[PDB]
């Protein structure tokens, strides 16, 4: 296999960032996230996740994420992102603070569910439900590894 | 490229350590992310923390 840490071999798209470092950069990126975005681990470690955004990315939506991060709360949005070679995809994204025992935020987990289109109605509610559950499982798993 | 193969290799090796809790592991990866030139020192020190916390 590759040089992923064991945590990064969990078969979901996510990255984990450290808000205690300047500009809240990625410290983990799953192999699945790397396959999705076409980036290698080498070129995105230590970088803010905002490199995923491009011309069509709604800036108000991105602001919704940053508001959540500043307040150390979770959020779910749908935004347009871009692969390394610049190919558009819809990203049903979920952010959630990773806390320790006493409830203090230590890191951020971010989960991506990729799609060719903006999901709406039932299909979006189903989507929101799923990635929240995935984010919960990833949190739980990281604490075991 | 700050995150050459050696850095990545050390990084993988820190996470293999059996006696570190998830915070301790996350902290070393984070320090390595922030200061890649200290990878070897970080792995060596992680191993000492590992050896000092037997089950
Ligand atoms: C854990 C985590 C995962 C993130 N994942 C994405 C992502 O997949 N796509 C994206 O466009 N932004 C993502 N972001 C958002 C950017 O990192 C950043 O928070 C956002 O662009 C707001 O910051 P800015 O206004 O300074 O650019 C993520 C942030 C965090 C903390
Ligand atoms: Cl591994
Ligand atoms: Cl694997
Ligand atoms: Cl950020």
């Amino acid at each position: 296999g590759s040089l992923a840490t064991t945590l990064e071999r969990i078969e979901k798209n996510f990255v984990i960032t450290d808000p205690r470092l300047p500009d809240n950069p990625i410290i983990f990126a799953s192999d699945s996230f790397l396959q999705l975005t076409e980036y290698s681990r080498e070129e995105i470690l230590g970088r803010n996740a905002r490199f995923l955004q491009g011309p069509e990315t709604d800036r108000a939506t991105v602001r919704k994420i940053r508001d959540a991060i500043d307040n150390q709360t979770e959020v779910t949005v749908q935004l347009i992102n871009y692969t390394k070679s610049g190919k558009k995809f819809w990203n049903l994204f979920h952010l959630q603070p990773m806390r320790d025992q006493k409830g203090d935020v230590q890191y951020f987990i971010g989960v991506q569910l990729d799609g060719t289109e903006h999901v709406r109605d039932a299909a979006e509610r189903e989507g929101v439900m799923l990635i929240k559950k995935t984010a919960e499982n990833i949190d739980e798993a990281a604490k075991e590894l | 490229n700050k995150f050459n193969k050696e850095v990545l290799v050390a990084r993988q090796e820190i996470y293999w350590l059996p006696n570190l809790n998830w915070e301790q592991k996350f902290a070393f990866i984070s320090s390595l992310t922030n200061d890649p030139s200290q990878s070897a020192n970080l792995l060596a020190e992680a191993k000492k923390l590992n050896g000092a916390q037997p089950p």
